[PDB]
């Protein structure tokens, strides 16, 4: 007979967020994989919501492409109905609603939403698969997660430190997230090729890259 | 995770830790396991994070309209029914659900444990998550309703502590809420557990602690 | 379809200065029965736009269907050429069918590629559109036409996509992709992109048991979609070591 | 399921254990004894599971320590004795299990007073304190807050009781029935206390 | 895998394709599955390679020891005094391969050294030894052997040794493997008794050329062995393909 | 899988220039998430040059280490000499993969000193194990438990080359307690040990016990 | 993984990629591939990393056993019998894929040998994770009676595609070339791989960072 | 079951065996695997009983419906005016069967009645919405079809509809079910473009006999169903056992 076809597959790689007072970096690599093969070494992970707002995701490459642009449409639509722009927590919780609407046949899609508010606080949203959601100062979501999130931790809180650091800015940020990425890109076989890092802050979305080792 | 609460002659306590898991790795440690769901009654979250935040944020939008339409509080009996039904309309779709729902109306103060099963049990001290047993044993060796507010904010603290020590699936932030007549207070914003052990456990720092 | 019944093995696609170049063996197997060896794997969209597939058959044909009906029905509201669908238009249309069907859990069992012209700048052929007649079987040259306006995108069952300048399926995506990415350039002419076409379809036919080496060549460039003549490729085995006969060899051992 | 609690101090060790045996859904004895297998010299083997596996492995082993200590007419050092049970129990893991939890208990002038925690898996550490079966989760909380070093035989049975009465209490099977063994002082003493 | 082998007047021909695969992959692009037992006797594998391969291994040993067992004491024969080739080059012609690795080896022939067959093992002793070392552990493995040979008293033999440990003396023609079942009519229908060598090898090519366009799991390169009661040939066949008019 | 899951623990090592530390996790769990034990050391000396650290199911752990113990000492009192410790890591990789099928669930690593006997010289050696003895020699540092991934990236990260005792101390012990603040299994304290050819210091960090 | 191996002029050459996994992280980023069976008979190994090791140890213990024992030079179909023999002895449980070259009275030699313990001897071949990319390219440049400087890059081409498009490949290229008089070991050969960004102070924490609870210094001897 | 179909240079010739079993039971000896759906169209039936016999009934439904369609009002062609015999009986005889059985009706011949083929619809409509049918279902539906017919566009045609419902046209001969892997190469090597119906009728009755010698799941009698431009020609085929010299 035939095998029950199974409708999910991880396309690897990693998105990392960190916020700052006035700031918020969200990265992302760009390899697309499948099993041990890869399809492409360029298929951006992170699309833009608003001037002020990106989404990053890591998983199923189709599941993906299709939440971003739905996303998009909401909010255009949104926009179009009510005159003005979501702000990153209205979009939040829109992106909430949107996973837990299919609860119980999941998108797999590990999104982090990156944007700096009306107030100018860089913001960071994290995300499982069926909408739980959490407000955090620094993120990381795919393969490389577990590899990363340590560093950021140990970086930018410092808990088990006596002797703290208080001097953050954005090119240290930047630095940090560059140094997490290649050294994620050392140990995670799904996360490689080159990495999109994404700075919203006053003047609104930059955009830069960073190549990352090919093996 | 390890929420509880309970009843004594001030009103009610609720504490939580902060810790959320993704299998065994640590996702969060500043989650926040205490949502208002009107003025008066407040609601605990341990299971599934993304099925108690939709449907505790589902019943407030209910009681928003019911209140609205009514023009008047709703019990917490009445949302807890609410609640119950919503998720044993949900049955065998495995949803995680373990939601402590406290407050105040004009029957006095309330509490109800309800879980995904459609479980509803009005008590007056409940618990739930992973460490839930070690904060029923504490809470049930030293709870006396004629306890004041220092004291019984003292005990969920350490009831909380103790679940966090014993139980992995628990840690990070102790908060401790008071519910009374007029709303609530959050008199412990969030603690972390990592002071609380050299404090009550081994404030001597002077050696590795033994079980 | 609950499985894979008949199937084709592996499409290769590349831009080269003059457009796209797609190929593929004119083979569908029936398991390791190699029950037809004339079918044709490449069809024909519109005059900017072709579709390969590898996998099942009559996913294949479904979808090919669908395809031919929406391009007549583009061909029936166009007013100007600029209204006919490019190939990235019907790239998306093909994902989004690949992504329905996964949410129902009722995939095609084909992966996919569409490849094509993105542009109409470079020729008048949508100008007035012949469905059944083919004027390329005069005498003009063919345009050069810049890499960005050409368009090669891939579909797999659980709606991946995406676009590159070199697209495979099937075996190709270990064994042509590897010669691909280390030698494809832009701009090369037909001879040098025949050349490597070639050279992965051989190794291909020498490695992948369901490949044949009767081969299909489809280009699309400014004169149109072009089905060139089939033409079996000459495959010779690189080394004498494997026609040393085994008596030659020690008679003890393992010597096979 | 059977709970075991175990306490040591400075000066002592304390173990319990409910005194029920079970039968699918019947008690056959609100006064077991088949948990508790005393060794001469001033050590104890308390163990939990099924009761034909409790058996057989606690007089296995009780057996071969007397025999240890006949032959080299002397006493097994406590830490020697848990090891050695630890070791049977692993040896039998992998071949014919017996799926017995442990609480190993003694005195000796080498190390004081000795309470070693043992699974069914044969993972084994020293301990404090420590308890096994399914009111082990309720137990080990007020374990934890009411132990300090320095305790007195007279505190630490106070604890017992603590922990009895959250067992009636909030415990799906309410044991009312117990059974202690004090070590301390040179002597061992039995006790048995009904909440 | 395509192994065949045909009984023709004056000897045994064994043919057999190349290919060893892994599922639709092909790990061994010239595989040789026709293996030397003794100076007189081979063997065609089919099924999985490590089985059969192992089997023939073991199956080699034993004939060592038959043969050096069957060694008579003394001397014998102080008095006993003891074909149009095929035109391989011209089979192997291409028009596009010319010269093109002119260094090619394409062809072996060597005399027996027990020339009365004093001491050879019979074909029929070795093929029932490898059937009953197949059946003892036919629980585990799965491969199909044909055995073909020449000896002093059943003259030129084929043994199939199916799976599962089963063994058929053929007195005309043997086929097995996964190409063979298309080819199975057309051999039927084009053996007659009592062929020529020419026919023979014609034969024998062809099905081999026909298994290998109908069958995905074969192809390659063919390998043609032929055993007669004096000599040894064997053939590489390149020129594979088959050109229909239609 | 989730036999390493219940217990938890994990193992790290780090070298410096002419130091060489090793450290692990406290807790003994059981059933994943309930925690028995603080005082679980997985670190254990085989030799003044020899030191094993042993992660994953705690009864494996013992028996293991009962193993290796007997074996040093009898080729030890054999050779009247200190085992040299590439020969301990090859024996430790002959004895888990004389279990290849039914193997003992443990994840070790091996960290001691290399001595080249002109004067002696002391050079740092470091090896990480897979449970059928699969081995990964190493000059930096070697990780292994549950906890695996995330010290990979405290160590791909923060590993400096030819640190000083002080510097190598604090660098390991950052690694292992971020590593630790994000396992739900692994944590309740963590012993450090630096090795030098003169001394060896012990250390207890002030952890998290959640 | 990646490893190939192939024939030219009186000599084999054996290349492999240095990376080791556990699941989808790399646990080893340097490990060797390449094993020396005898002066004249190397070996790659693909599989599982304790199978190989232990498998291609009691081989090469067991072949200078037997030439000391015989005092003749070891040959490669020997290595071929007993591995084979073993691996199927395990059914393909011992998952050794192993490409096995040397040079002998029989001249240069390359074994293909398989878990379940099949052989073939080829003009070249690779086998592992990135098998299929190596075999693109040696299939597409492969030729008779190549130089050893020729074979050589060819080699380290064929690893460089599997190193490059298989995840369960990476790091550098190891070489080995084995004639009748020696063989040359060369460890790394290419190392195409390396960290590219670096921070540009490396973190160093004050002393005193770290809170301990107990601490106690033991000397020795 | 072994169905065939081949092209010649005046028409297109069916032939089929007629066994269909139950595992290794015959439920029905001489089954009736080609079946007209109009009257220059036939289609040989392959696979589950039930699921061709169903199919093929909702196909003749749906012709009838698009025949009656295609009538075009008025009268056409005002003016309009519009090969060796089978020795089917010297085919049929048998020495140990001569008059054993006189009444025996071995064959049938009829005219068209739509003489212009001006409502006939296409071989190729049919056998599309036929793919249709079998592609939508295919989750559950187990059936191989050969659609062989007339038209006055394409002239004599086969098409395949193979299983999970892909459709391909065949210019020389179509093959299904499993007995025609055992003739597929013998098929390949005797065919040739432009037979003449002698040519045809004798090698489709050779294949199909070879099928039925090797296939276990073959058997019964042969029917042979010979479509041309004006007329249909069926044969049946009793003498089926196959003589080897060897
Ligand atoms: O801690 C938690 N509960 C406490 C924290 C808040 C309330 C109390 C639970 C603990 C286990 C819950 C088990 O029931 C589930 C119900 C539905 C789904 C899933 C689990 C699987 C889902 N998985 C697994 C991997 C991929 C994925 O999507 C997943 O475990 N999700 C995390 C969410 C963790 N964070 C997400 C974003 O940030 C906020 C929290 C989650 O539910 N944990
Ligand atoms: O004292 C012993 N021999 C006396 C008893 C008879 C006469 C002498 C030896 C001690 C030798 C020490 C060497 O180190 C090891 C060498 C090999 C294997 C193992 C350890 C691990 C193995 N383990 C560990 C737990 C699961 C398991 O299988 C294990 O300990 N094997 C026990 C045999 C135990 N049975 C023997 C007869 O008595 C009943 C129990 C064993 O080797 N003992
Ligand atoms: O790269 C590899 N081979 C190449 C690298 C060099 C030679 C060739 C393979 C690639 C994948 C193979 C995994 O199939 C297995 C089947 C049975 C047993 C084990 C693995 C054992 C073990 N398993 C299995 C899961 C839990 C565990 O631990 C495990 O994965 N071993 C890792 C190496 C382990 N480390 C040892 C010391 O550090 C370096 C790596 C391993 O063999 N990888």
């Amino acid at each position: 007979g035939f095998k029950r076809w199974y409708p999910y597959i991880d396309n690897g790689g990693t998105v990392i967020g960190l916020t700052g007072k006035d700031y918020v970096i969200l990265a992302a690599d760009t390899r697309l994989s499948l099993s041990y093969s890869i399809y492409t070494r360029f298929c951006p992970k992170i699309s833009k919501l608003t001037d002020k707002c990106i989404i990053g995701s890591s998983g199923m490459q189709s599941d993906i492409k299709t939440l971003h642009s739905l996303l998009q449409k909401k909010i255009q639509l949104f926009v179009l109905e009510h005159s003005h722009y979501p702000d990153i927590h209205v979009i939040a919780r829109l992106l909430c609603v949107i996973l837990y609407s299919r609860r119980f046949f999941p998108y797999y899609a590990f999104n982090i939403l990156a944007g700096v508010d009306e107030n100018n606080k860089g913001v960071l949203y994290n995300y499982d698969s069926v909408g739980s959601y959490c407000e955090a100062t620094h993120s990381c979501v795919g393969s490389g997660s577990q590899l990363i999130l340590p560093i950021l931790d140990n970086r930018v809180e410092q808990k088990n430190q006596l002797i703290k650091n208080t001097n953050f800015n954005l090119g240290d940020d930047i630095n940090f997230v560059k140094d997490a990425i290649t050294s994620a890109t050392e140990r995670d076989i799904y996360t490689g090729d080159k990495t999109l890092i994404y700075v919203i802050d006053k003047m609104g979305i930059n955009v830069n890259t960073l190549d990352l080792k090919q093996d | 995770t390890t929420t509880l609460a309970f009843k004594f002659k001030d009103g009610i306590i609720v504490a939580v830790d902060s810790r959320a898991s993704m299998g065994s790795f640590i996702s969060s440690q500043n989650v926040e396991k205490i949502i208002e769901i009107n003025k008066n009654i407040l609601g605990t979250m341990a299971g599934g994070a993304a099925d108690c935040l939709y449907w505790e944020k589902y019943l407030g939008k209910i009681i928003k309209i019911y209140e609205l339409r009514n023009n008047e509080k709703i019990s917490v009996r009445a949302a807890s029914t609410i609640l119950s039904n919503i998720l044993y309309q949900y049955k065998g779709y495995g949803l995680c659900c373990g939601i402590i729902l406290s407050g105040y109306d004009h029957t006095g103060f309330n509490m109800f444990y309800v879980d995904d099963s459609g479980k509803k049990v009005e008590g007056n001290l409940f618990s739930c998550g992973s460490g839930s047993t070690y904060a029923y044993s504490i809470l049930d060796s030293a709870y006396d309703y004629n306890l004041n507010l220092d004291q019984a904010v003292e005990l969920a603290r350490n009831a909380i502590y103790h679940a966090t020590f014993r139980d992995g699936g628990s840690g990070g932030k102790v908060r401790v809420f008071h519910i009374h007549k007029n709303g609530y207070d959050k008199i412990i914003e969030g603690e972390d557990v990592f002071d609380l052990h050299y404090h009550y456990t081994n404030p001597e720092q002077k050696d590795q602690y033994v079980m | 379809t609950l499985g894979p019944v008949v199937t084709g093995t592996s499409v290769i696609a590349i831009k080269y200065k003059h457009g796209i170049m797609i190929a593929a063996d004119r083979k569908a197997s029936y398991g390791s029965y190699a029950k037809f060896q004339n079918v044709e794997r490449i069809f024909k969209i519109n005059n900017k736009t072709v579709m390969g597939f590898s996998g099942e058959l009559a996913d294949a044909q479904y979808l090919h269907e669908l395809l031919t009906r929406k391009n007549i029905n583009n061909l029936s509201e166009k007013k100007r050429k600029e209204d006919m669908y490019t190939p990235q238009h019907y790239h998306s249309y093909v994902s989004r069918v690949f992504y329905v069907r996964k949410n129902r859990i009722d995939p095609l069992f084909n992966n996919i590629i569409i490849a094509g012209i993105n542009s109409q700048k470079y020729d008048n052929n949508d100008d007035n559109v012949l469905l059944y007649t083919n004027k390329n079987n005069n005498n003009e040259e063919y345009k050069e036409i810049h890499k960005d306006d050409l368009y090669i995108g891939f579909v797999d069952m659980h709606g991946t996509n995406f676009c590159d300048d070199y697209i495979t399926t099937g075996y190709a995506r270990y064994f042509a992709l590897t010669l691909l990415r280390d030698h494809y350039k832009d701009n090369m002419t037909e001879e040098e992109a025949r050349i490597l076409i070639n050279e992965c379809l051989r190794i291909l036919y020498f490695r992948d048991a369901t490949s044949s080496n009767f081969i299909q060549i489809v280009k699309v460039t400014s004169k149109g979609v072009e089905y060139e003549e089939p033409y079996i490729l000459p495959c010779v085995l690189n080394s004498a070591d494997y026609v040393y006969p085994s008596t030659l060899l020690p008679p003890a051992g393992c010597m096979w | 399921m059977d709970t075991l609690i175990g306490l040591r101090g400075n000066n002592f060790v304390v173990l319990a254990a409910d005194t029920y045996s079970i039968n699918s859904i019947i008690k056959l004895k609100n006064d077991d004894n088949t948990k508790f297998y005393d060794i001469h010299g001033n050590k104890c083997l308390l163990l939990g599971g099924s009761i034909g596996d409790r058996l057989q492995f606690g007089e296995f082993i009780r057996k071969n320590v007397h025999l240890y200590q006949y032959q080299n007419n002397t006493d097994m050092f406590v830490k020697s004795f848990a090891f050695f049970t630890r070791k049977n129990l692993a040896y039998y893991l992998r071949r014919n299990p017996f799926e017995v939890n442990c609480l190993i208990a003694g005195y000796d002038k080498k190390d004081g007073y000795q309470l070693y925690w043992c699974d069914y898996l044969s993972n084994m550490d020293s301990v404090n304190k420590g308890a096994h079966g399914y009111g082990a989760y309720l137990v080990s909380a007020i374990l934890d807050k009411y132990y300090h070093e320095n305790l007195t035989v007279d505190e630490a049975l106070d604890i017992f009781k603590l922990c009895f009465e959250e067992l009636k209490k909030r415990f799906l099977l309410t044991q009312i029935n117990y059974e202690l063994r004090i070590m301390y002082d040179n002597k061992v003493e039995t006790q048995y206390v009904t909440v | 895998t395509t192994i065949i082998g045909i009984i023709y007047d004056n000897g045994v021909m064994l043919a057999c394709d190349s290919r060893t695969s892994s599922g639709t992959f092909i790990s061994n692009k010239c595989s040789r599955k026709i293996n030397r037992i003794n100076e007189n006797l081979y063997v065609c594998r089919s099924g999985a390679s490590a089985h059969s391969q192992k089997i023939i291994e073991i199956i080699k040993h034993y004939c060592v020891s038959m043969k050096n067992e069957n060694r008579k004491k003394g001397r014998f024969h102080e008095g006993e005094t003891i074909d149009e080739e095929i035109d391989i080059d011209s089979i192997n012609y291409l028009d596009y391969n010319n010269n093109n690795d002119n260094n090619l080896v394409t062809k072996n022939k060597y005399f027996y050294e027990d020339k009365f067959n004093d001491y050879n093992p019979l074909v029929e002793n070795v093929a029932h030894i490898t059937k009953k070392i197949i059946y003892t552990n036919n629980n585990f493995l799965s491969c199909a052997l044909i055995f073909g040979g020449y000896d002093k008293i059943k003259k030129q033999q084929l043994y199939a040794v199916n799976l599962n440990g089963s063994i058929i003396e053929k007195h005309d023609f043997a086929v097995s493997g996964s190409g063979s079942i298309y080819i199975q009519s057309y051999l039927q229908d084009k053996y007659k008794k009592f062929m020529t060598k020419k026919e023979c090898f014609n034969l024998i090519l062809n099905c081999v050329k026909y298994a290998m366009h109908n069958d995905n799991s074969s192809g390659g390169l063919i390998r043609i062995v032929n055993i007669t009661k004096s000599f040894v040939e064997e053939f590489t066949v390149v020129n594979t393909q088959m050109n229909f008019q239609y | 899988g989730s036999i390493y899951n219940y217990n938890g623990g994990c193992v790290l090592g780090m070298s410096g220039s002419n130091c060489v530390a090793i450290a692990c996790d406290l807790r003994l769990g059981a059933n994943t998430f309930t925690t028995v034990s603080t005082k679980f050391s997985k670190i254990f000396k085989m030799n003044n040059n020899v030191y094993v650290g042993l992660s994953g199911l705690a009864t494996d752990i013992q028996t293991l280490y009962e193993i290796l113990r007997y074996r040093v000492n009898l080729y030890e009192v054999r050779q009247d000499a200190e085992m040299d410790v590439e020969c301990f890591a090859n024996m430790l990789s002959s004895i888990l993969y004389s279990n290849r099928f039914s193997p003992y669930f443990v994840n070790p690593i091996v960290v001691g000193f290399k001595l080249k006997h002109y004067k002696v010289n002391y050079e740092p050696y470091l090896t990480a194990y897979d449970l059928i003895g699969a081995k990964c020699e190493t000059r930096d540092f070697v990780v292994n438990g549950v906890t695996s991934e995330q010290l990979f990236g405290m160590c791909e990260s923060l590993y400096v080359k030819d640190q000083d005792e002080n510097g190598l101390f604090e660098t390991i012990s950052q690694c292992l307690l971020s590593a630790l603040d994000r396992d739900c299994i692994s944590g309740w304290g963590a012993e450090v040990l630096v090795l030098t050819p003169e001394k060896i210091i012990k250390k207890k960090l002030k952890a998290r016990m959640d | 993984t990646t490893i190939c191996g192939l024939v030219c002029q009186n000599a084999v050459i054996l290349g492999a990629d240095t990376r080791a996994t556990e699941g989808p992280i790399v646990a080893d980023k340097n490990c060797s591939k390449l094993h020396y069976i005898s002066k004249n008979i190397w070996c790659a190994g693909a599989g599982v990393a304790g199978d190989l090791e232990h498998t291609t140890l009691w081989l090469q213990h067991n072949v200078e056993l037997h030439r000391l024992n015989t005092n003749t030079q070891p040959r490669v179909s020997m290595c071929v019998s007993r591995l084979t023999q073993e691996l199927f002895k395990y059914q393909g449980y011992k998952v050794c894929a192993i490409v096995l070259g040397g040079v002998d009275v029989n001249g240069p030699q390359l074994y293909g040998i398989h878990p379940h313990g099949s052989s073939c001897l080829l003009p070249f071949t690779a086998l592992g994770s990135g098998s299929l990319n190596a075999m693109a390219v040696l299939e597409a440049k492969y030729r008779d009676n190549m130089t050893i400087e020729e074979g050589k890059n060819l080699v380290c081409e064929a690893i460089c595609a599997g190193i490059f498009n298989d995840l369960g490949s990476g790091g550098n290229v190891d070489i080995c070339v084995i004639t009748k008089d020696s063989y040359q070991h060369i460890r790394p050969y290419k190392e195409p791989n390396m960290r590219l960004y670096h921070l540009p102070h490396p973190t160093i924490y004050p002393k005193g960072t770290t809170p301990i609870l107990s601490e106690k210094i033991e000397y020795i001897k």
